[PDB]
Order: structure tokens, then C-alpha cells, then sequence
């Protein structure tokens, strides 16, 4: 029988509920967005009171679309973490709760092994070496031991964070993204300008060269002597090439096969042309998921916590707490051994 | 009768019963043969002479200012005395009809031969400007002017007659 | 010139060889040509048109002569009398008269009464406004001005608030008649039930 | 410094222990500025929040009020 | 001297004034919840902002106005009328000043506010005072020691017309609607139709609002006319019509001067119309200025010196602001004695 | 229903009182649904506030710290 698991996703301003098989075939994905004014970052509180407006709705449109009785869900699964906490916070008192009414057991999901589990059944990869690249990640992970351990990484700041703090500083619209904003805003570039090269051995950092970027930004805006599409494109190229070498570093290192990319910054396409065309001249395969499950949302958390369930590690319902840093290798893989 | 007027000018006033040409006159008045400017109403309309004074000043106001609606001085006193904003449905109601033997005919500002000659186109009695209350047809002064009970016992016919006919371009 | 007005003037002439006044509503200078002028025409016919229905309920008014549409003049015809006011000060000053006071109570009561049921107000029933024709002793109401038309009974228990209220600004050397008016508009009336009602509700609202 | 304590009504026992079982499990914020006590007696909550400003006693409270009724509404079905 | 301090915030407009008994102003930091373009206020925002800004706006006027609280003769407030939680602030801080000053709290009303501040600035004796504001239109004459109402609107102010035609064609907020839609009917040249709108000795403004906005919408899309012109002629046809309306007043009453009160009395044409009607009657227009016709503290504080220094009086237990509150039900004591 | 009672700590017992005498005059817009009552001790103001329902509960306890925060800024200013 396929026992099922609910799931909660609140990591962020997206909010989601999850209904998975063992198969890993989505019954019933409900999620809602929240939007923000341009140029800035939103707070927890709206984004909590958004939470607990849209919390309910999400549940029940995840029992409606999965024609799923409460009764026949076997455990419930609650993100730890990381993630902010008035959110998880939510989340935890809704999972708690339906425990206590259902008396189902409670486990505590990772996030980023959501991300790269989902990506394996869906792809159909056979163990690759994943680049976890976003807003509020930029990491590299490789199975080892039972252990989905990190070979690469920012130094500094995600990426993600890198590029939305300029394309706030371009003043570019948040709808539907500031990331696609910027985007198209490099499509349109036509001058390159030279950024520092800020690679440490084999890791990243966009601190000094989003500072640099962005001086050089005001200088020209303040002189009209480019658009911002040059700038865009200057970006997204030095970018792409940083990320890509410190890539294929790593898969070199590692001696693997293929690689998989997943994240929200992972829907740009000059990257995953180039890097494909890289990785057929170092005979690897590009995996890329859909932008569906590169965005964070509630059936990833739930096949995770399905495997976590069915091997019989379990949770004590008071455990059920948050943290800011819910490190992806304190989580020890069982399912797989 | 000579009667004064406004600003200096006078009329003149001649009523007769029993008029035989009638018809005749409303050809004429129709072909504009006679020569002489002159009105002629449906006496049995008019309770006083005072209401005729009041549509001479209108008139007389109309052509000073030269607004006479009407093509002439005269009509525009019969279409007056009316106190309609209908000019056809006025002369065929106030304006004499072919069933009207008893008619005033009028004249502005009139020398005594222009009325002598008058009198002898016309084959009628001359009567004085008294009789009027004697021959007012008060029924269908009522009807026409929708003149109520409740106006009757606190005033005359005349004096409503004189206020729907100032009041006519207050609708 | 007889008299100037806040907003026109009247004037004595004669008409049809007839004694007579002209109230001219001249055109005053607080409203532009166009608006002055629509304005003009506007309350002419409506002054025009309350004359007419007050002369319909069976109220006796000053008899309109002639209108001129190009000068804007109302004439009508002048009238001999005597004013409430000067017959109360009498009253006051020399005695009096209970018979002749209750007599004019029941006159103006009865007249108030028939403009009353005729859904139109009149806004202005001031001593100085109804005179009493000399030898007739009939009554007669002027001055149009603020007359306006409608049902509701408001606008009625209002004007008889305000007749009583001049009635008590004039001093009380007559005495007090707000008993005997409202005698003669019961005795008269047929709705005075409601209008008694506002007229009570409009007194509290006045006292305080 | 600032102090409250709610008492509330519920129907059965077991809802006042649902209610304990859920949020008093469940580690608040802070402990430096705040203090947070809950206990339950037949089907009456008794929770007591004691803190050193206003303001974060306010946002507590709208935090407190907001679990509450979601727990409620949770259950009526 | 005599010294009475006035607190006035029965409107989004915040007043702290401090006057003499002579009518000058002391000191008066005015202050205004801006509101954002095409939005209006509400009382939780606009209490809000008196929470934020009261006690910074009560030391600027004791800063100004360097006169100790002792020397405070009474402490009033705007009893009203206007919306609840402003006036309610304002009670709670007079009732706080009451108990720790040991000061008499005094209720004042704004109409009698501003009739008496008016008066006491242009040195009239006994005119037809014409108050009209965002919230007030008002024909008022003293009779029997009692401010009776003789011109009012039933429906809506004339201030609130112009306001929300002016939101209708959507007019900046600075200083405020009825300034910008002055300054667009400067630039007016055409008459535009109104239809004729006063019966008895009062006004109508929401038939004629409703009108106006019918108007402007046929208008605008068809090019027909400017908005300069709508507002030139809405302008031109209520000034006329108030005009009508006074000069009622002046004949029933038998009045001679005329006073001009309120926030539309900043404008001119009202004072060149006035003044025009007073030289054809023989009568004499005052004039008036802004800080002396605009909601502020001042008059408060006014009419409370003359409540207090006449023997009228409210104890702390009866601190009972009220959302209505007449002006006939000020016993003016002042002006009989 | 809902309900609870608040505290506050004064300089002395003077400013307790003012608080509780400033806030008592206070009337209430609402009897029906909601209901306050109080009492002092020492500098200790407790307040016991009960409502019927929890939005209108969470309203008043939002206007009563604001207004406990006016009084208080008030008297910082005025000691
Ligand atoms: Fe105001």
C-alpha cells in the first residue's frame, strides 16, 4: 500500500503543502506566492500574517486535488529548516496539531535533500554531483557514506542574493522576479564590462564583485555612457563563467559522470547552453529540471520525509523546533543504505 | 372709444353684434385685401376692457422692441389675448372663427375716420364697452382657463384672465 | 421708487390707466450674464407660478397685470388696508378688542390652513406680510419671495414655527395668541394631527 | 514589568490539553526578554506571559491570539 | 495674562495651540497626516500618526511658545465633532494633563472655534459668520445668546465635494485638494451649466457633486472642455450660490458685516465676491488669512479661554468626548454678559 | 469568555492612581461585548479586561497598550 505523507514548505515567502507516493508522483501540490515592493526585501511579520492567511486554503486544496482522506495520510513531515522562523514556527503548530487530532507521527525534513531528491526521481539521474544554486543557497553536494556532503560553496553571500541586491540597485521590477528582470535586461546587452576575479581555490565569492559592480553601475548611469543592459550582461557573463569553472573544478575533483543543476538562478539559459556544451567536452551530461521544482514548494519536503518515514527512524513530537542553519550533512542518508 | 396707452399711444375700440359679413371679414383678414392694419377677436372671450389694455401694452412692448412674433402687430395682439404658446390652436380658439357674429374690431394709435371707415365696412350694431359682464360666456372662460371655485369666491374672472395672460411665459 | 428689495425693487406707476405698483426683479450683479439671466427668468416664472396656485387654494393676493419678458417687471395691482402689526399695536397700546383679535385668528388660521393643504410652503408669514382689506376686512397675503413647494410636512410645522416666533418677537402687549391660532388651525385643518406633531418636535429641537 | 494571563473557554478537557500539547511544546523566541508559562486545569486554559516591554508582550500576544484561533479552527472539523 | 491652551484634532489636520485673550497666536505647530496621492484618511492611520507625532508636536509648542504649564488658566479639547479615535486621543492626553497639571479640562466645540477666532481677528462685533471647511458648511448668526444655524448643507460639506471630486479626477494632496483644484481654476475660461440646487436658506451638494463628476467624466474623454473650466465654473456656481444663501441670511436676520471662516477662506474669489456683495449692500466683507482660518489649535484654545474665564466648566469625571456635538448647545455666555 | 489582567509598576503610588483614574473615565463604546475592570496595589496597576470574542479581545488589548504607552510617555515627560 502507498503510504503517504503530508508536508509542510514554509522556508520563504512560498508557501506550500505536499502530498507524495513512493514513487515520488505528486497527488496534489497546492502553493501561493507573495509579492513584494521593488527595491526591497519583505519582512517576516506580513510574510507570517500571509502564511497564516493562506495556510488553511492550502491544505484543504491539498486534501480536495489529492481526494486523499486525512485518515489514510500515515505520518506528517514539518520542514525544520533552515528557514525564518515565524513561518516554520506556523508550520509546526499546524503539524503539531494535526498529529494531535490524527495521531499520526511527526518527522523533521531537511530542505536541500528535498530539493536533490526530487530531482533524482524526476530527471531520472543515477547519483550526480548537484549544484544547489539560489537565493538563499549556492552550495555543492555529492553523496558520500550515507552523508550528502558539501564540496563547494559561496564564501561570502549566495549568489541569489548578489544578484537581487543589484537588480534592486538597477531598480528593476520584482514581477514576476527581479532574476527574470535581469535576465532579459542581459539579453538586451551589448557592451561587456570587466569584473574582479574573486575565485578561493575552489569556492565563489560576489561580496567585493557585487560592490565593484555596482560602483561601476553608478558611474555610468550617473554618465549615461551604457545602459543597464551592458551592466546586466557584464553580470550575468562573469557570473556564469565564475560558477561554471568552480563547476567543473569540482567535477573533476570528484570523478563523477554527469552533474545536475537545480535552484531558481538555474533558470537562466546562457548558462545551462554553455555549461552543456562544457560538460559534452568533459563527456558529462547537463541535468535540469523544470522551474516547478527549482522553487521551493511543499511535495519537496514530503517524498523526503517519506523516506525518512519508511525506513523507521522516527521523531519525538517535542523535538519539533527550527533552526537558521539546518546543515544538509547533519542529516544521514538510510533509505539509500 | 379712444382709450391711452403706454408711453403716449393710444387705441381704439369698437365692438359689434349681429355682424352679417363675418365670413367676409375672415377671408379679407385671410388675403390681407383690406388695406388698414386691424384685429378682430372673439368678443365673447373678454369680461373687461381691462385685460385688452394689458395685451395692448404686451403689443405694444413686442413692436417698440420689434419682437413681433406674429407677421403682424395686430395678430400679435389676438395670438396676446390668447395666452397660449400655440400660435394656430390661438387664433382659432381666441382669434375669431366662423362662428363668432359678435366681434371688436381694434386699432393702435387710430384716427376717427379710420374708425368711421371701419365702422361702415363693417354691416353690424355698435354697442358701448359695458355689456361685457352681461355677455361674458363665464363657462368656457372656466374651461378654458381652468379657473377654480376656490379663485372664483376670492376674486373676478377679469382678474384671472389678466394673470394667465401675464403669466402665459412663466410655463 | 416705493421700495427697494434685497434682491429686486418695487415701484408705483400706473397701469391701463389704473392705479398700480411694478415689483422689477433688475438684474443684480452677484451672477454672471448667462447665469444671471437663466436665474432671472427662473424665479420670475416661479414667483408667476405661486401667485397662480396661492389664487387657486382660495387665498386672496395682489392681482397680477402684465409680465414683460425683456424687462423683467411684475405688476400688480395695489391695495388698500390696514397691517396686522399696526392693528396689534393698537391692541397693545389702547386695549384689546378680544372679538376683533379672535375674528383675525380665525381668519389667518383658516387661510394658513388652505395654503397649508396644498403641499406649498410659503416661508415668509410675517405680521408685516398678510394686510387686511380696508372696509372688506378681508384678508390678503403678499411677498412671494421664499416661496417654495413641497409635501412634507416639515416644511408647514417650519412656517408655523416661524409665524409664532415672529408672533412672540413682536411682544406680547396684544397677549398671548399661540392658543388661539392653534385653535383656528385645528378648528380649520384636517391633517393638523402630523403637523402638530413636527410642530412640537421642531419647538424642543428650538428651545434648547 | 508587564504581565498577562488569559484563561480561556473550551467545551472538553481534551481540547484545553490539545492546546497545551501544541503551542507549550513549541520553544518561544526569546527567553532573555520574556517568560512564558502555560498550564491547564479540567477544559480551562491558564497561560501567563511575562515581559519586559509592551511592545514585544503586544507582538506575543498577536502571535498567541493567531495560533489560538488556527488551533480552534483546526479542530472544529 | 490670561493664557488657554487648545488641543484640535477632530480632523487628519493636528493642532496644539496656546492663545491670549486678545486673539493672538502664541505658538501653533500645525501638523498633517499626509496622506498617500488618491487615498484619503481613515481614524486608526490618522491615530496612529497623533500617537506617533502629539508629544514631539506638544514640546515644539511649548518650545515655541515658552510659557510654562502652570501658566496654562485652562486645558480644552475639541470635544468634536469629527471621527472617534483622534478625538479620543486627545481626550485621554487632556485628561492625563488635567490630573497631573491640576488644570480645569474644558470640551470646546470647532464651529464656535472658528466663528470666534475669526471675529476676534478682523474686530467685528456681531456679523453673519460664514464657516466653510473640508467637513463644515455653515451659515451661523448669534441670537439670544446662542449661535443659530441658518445655512447648511443636508447632505455634504462643500469642503468634502471639492475633496472627492477632486480624488474623482484624482488631484494631488498638497497642501491640500481644494488648493490644487484653486490653482487648476486659475487657468479656467469656460462656464460650464449647474443646475439650479437651493431651496429655503440651505444647500445641497451631493446631487451637485454627483453632476459634476457625470460632467467631467463625459467631458474628459470627449475633449469637450478642460478640467481648468470644470473647476472654474464648479467654483464660480457654488461661490454664487452661497451667496444667495448669506444674503438670505442678511435679510432675515437683518445683518450688516460679514465674516469669511475655515480652510476655503484661504482662497480669494470668495473674498473679491464678498466684498462686491458688501459694497452693493453697503455692508463690510472682513478678510482672511491662513493661519488665522485653517484647523489648528488656536481657536480651540480660544473659546476655551472665554468658556473658562465666563465660569463654565467640566469636571474629569465628565471627560466625555462625543462623536456629534452641536454648536446650539454651547450656551454663549460669553457674548450676553 | 476571553479575558486577562495587566500590570504596570510606577514610581510611586500618585502615578498608578493617575493612570487608573485617566483610563477609568473612559467610557466604553461597547458595553455589551466587551467589559472592563481594575484594580491598584502599590505601584502595581492590574487591569482585568474581559471580551466576549477573540478579534474584539485583540482589538482592545492593541488600544489599550497604546493608550498605556501614551500615558506612560506622558508621564516620562511630566514627572
Ligand atoms: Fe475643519
Amino acid at each position: 500500500k502507498k503510504m503517504i505523507a503530508i508536508g509542510f514548505e514554509g522556508s520563504a515567502n512560498k508557501i506550500g503543502v505536499g502530498i507524495v507516493t513512493l514513487d515520488g508522483t505528486i497527488l496534489a501540490n497546492p502553493r501561493h506566492t507573495y509579492i513584494t515592493p521593488p527595491g526591497h526585501g519583505f519582512l517576516p511579520r506580513e510574510t507570517a500574517h500571509h502564511h497564516l492567511d493562506h495556510v488553511l486554503p492550502l491544505v484543504k486544496s491539498a486534501l480536495e486535488t489529492s481526494q486523499v482522506t486525512p485518515e489514510e495520510i500515515d505520518c506528517i513531515c514539518y520542514t525544520k529548516g533552515p528557514g525564518m522562523g515565524a513561518p516554520l514556527q506556523v508550520s509546526a503548530i499546524v503539524v503539531r496539531v494535526l498529529s494531535q487530532l490524527w495521531k499520526k507521527p511527526i518527522v523533521a525534513v531537511n530542505h536541500c535533500v528535498a530539493h536533490i531528491e526530487m530531482g533524482r526521481v524526476v530527471t531520472g539521474a543515477d547519483d550526480p554531483v548537484v549544484l544547489y544554486v539560489s537565493g538563499g543557497n549556492t552550495q555543492v553536494i555529492a553523496y558520500s557514506e550515507g552523508r550528502y556532503r558539501i564540496f563547494g560553496e559561496t564564501i561570502d553571500i549566495a549568489v541569489g542574493n548578489c544578484l537581487d541586491r543589484f537588480a534592486r540597485v538597477l531598480k528593476l521590477s520584482n514581477d514576476p522576479s527581479p532574476g527574470y528582470n535581469i535576465e532579459q535586461l542581459a539579453k538586451k546587452g551589448e557592451n561587456f564590462i570587466d569584473l574582479p576575479y574573486a575565485v578561493k581555490g575552489m569556492d565563489v565569492s560576489f561580496s567585493g564583485i557585487l560592490s565593484y559592480i555596482e560602483t561601476t553601475a553608478e558611474e555610468k548611469l550617473k554618465n549615461n555612457e551604457c545602459t543597464p543592459a551592458d551592466l546586466c550582461y557584464s553580470l550575468q557573463e562573469t557570473v556564469f563563467a565564475m560558477l561554471v569553472e568552480i563547476t567543473e573544478r569540482a567535477m573533476a575533483h570528484c570523478d563523477k559522470k554527469d552533474v545536475l543543476i537545480v535552484g531558481g538562478v538555474g533558470c537562466n539559459e546562457r548558462l545551462q547552453e554553455m555549461m552543456r556544451t562544457m560538460c559534452s567536452e568533459r563527456d558529462g551530461k547537463l541535468f535540469a529540471t523544470d522551474d516547478r521544482y527549482c522553487i521551493d514548494n511543499g511535495a519537496m519536503i514530503a517524498y523526503t520525509g517519506l523516506l525518512a518515514f519508511v525506513n523507521g527512524i522516527e521523531t519525538p513530537i517535542e523535538d519539533s523546533t527550527f533552526t537558521q542553519r539546518f546543515r544538509t550533512d547533519e542529516v544521514h542518508a538510510v533509505w539509500r543504505e | 372709444k379712444v382709450f391711452n396707452l403706454d408711453r403716449g399711444n393710444t387705441l381704439s375700440v369698437s365692438l359689434f353684434s349681429g355682424v352679417t359679413n363675418s365670413k367676409e371679414l375672415l377671408n379679407s383678414m385671410l388675403d390681407g385685401s383690406l388695406k388698414l392694419e386691424v384685429s378682430f377677436l372673439n368678443a365673447s372671450l373678454i369680461p373687461d376692457i381691462f385685460p385688452l389694455l394689458a395685451a395692448a401694452q404686451k403689443a405694444l412692448i413686442s413692436k417698440s422692441r420689434d419682437s413681433l412674433s406674429t407677421r403682424t402687430l395686430h395678430s400679435e395682439l389676438v395670438y396676446n389675448y390668447s395666452g397660449s404658446k400655440h400660435i394656430t390652436e390661438s387664433l382659432k380658439r381666441c382669434g375669431i372663427s366662423e362662428n363668432t357674429t359678435y366681434i371688436l374690431a381694434a386699432r393702435f394709435n387710430a384716427s376717427p375716420v379710420e374708425m368711421e371707415e371701419v365702422a361702415k365696412l363693417i354691416n353690424g350694431k355698435e354697442i358701448d364697452l359695458e355689456e361685457l359682464k352681461t355677455h361674458a360666456n363665464q363657462a368656457n372662460i372656466l374651461k378654458h382657463y381652468k379657473i377654480t371655485s376656490q379663485e372664483l369666491g376670492i376674486s373676478s374672472l377679469g382678474d384671472a384672465i389678466v394673470c394667465r395672460i401675464a403669466a402665459r411665459d412663466a410655463l | 421708487l416705493i421700495k427697494q428689495g434685497a434682491e429686486a425693487r418695487v415701484f408705483e406707476s400706473t397701469f391701463a390707466g389704473r392705479r398700480s405698483i411694478v415689483k422689477e426683479r433688475f438684474s443684480k450683479k452677484y451672477r454672471h450674464p448667462i447665469l444671471d439671466a437663466k436665474l432671472t427668468l427662473k424665479r420670475l416664472n416661479a414667483e408667476a407660478r405661486c401667485m397662480t396656485k396661492a389664487r387657486k387654494l382660495g387665498v386672496c393676493t395682489p392681482v397680477l397685470y402684465a409680465v414683460d419678458t425683456l424687462l423683467h417687471s411684475l405688476t400688480l395691482e395695489y391695495i388698500e388696508g390696514v397691517s396686522v402689526k399696526d392693528i396689534f399695536l393698537e391692541f397693545g397700546t389702547n386695549g384689546v378688542v378680544e372679538e376683533r383679535l379672535d375674528d383675525v385668528a380665525a381668519q389667518i388660521g383658516a387661510a394658513i390652513a388652505k395654503l397649508h393643504d396644498g403641499g406649498l410652503a410659503h416661508g415668509d408669514l410675517t405680521t408685516s406680510n398678510m394686510l387686511v382689506r380696508s372696509g372688506t376686512n378681508q384678508l390678503v397675503l403678499i411677498d412671494f419671495g421664499l416661496s417654495v413647494t413641497s409635501t412634507l410636512p416639515e416644511d408647514k410645522a417650519v412656517d408655523l414655527y416661524v409665524l409664532e416666533r415672529a408672533l412672540l418677537s413682536m411682544h406680547s402687549s396684544c397677549g398671548n395668541v399661540m392658543d388661539r391660532i392653534l385653535t383656528a388651525y385645528r378648528k380649520s385643518s384636517k391633517q393638523w394631527s402630523a403637523t402638530f406633531n413636527k410642530l412640537a418636535q421642531v419647538r424642543q429641537r428650538g428651545r434648547k | 514589568d508587564f504581565s498577562c494571563n488569559l484563561d480561556v473557554s473550551f467545551e472538553s478537557e481534551e481540547h484545553a490539553l490539545i492546546a497545551y500539547t501544541s503551542l507549550a511544546v513549541d520553544k518561544e523566541l526569546q527567553p532573555d526578554k520574556v517568560r512564558r508559562v502555560m498550564s491547564v486545569s479540567n477544559n480551562k486554559l491558564s497561560v501567563h506571559f511575562e515581559a519586559i516591554e509592551a511592545r514585544l508582550l503586544r507582538a506575543s500576544f498577536s502571535a498567541f491570539v493567531d495560533v489560538l484561533t488556527l488551533a480552534t479552527r483546526t479542530i472544529q472539523e
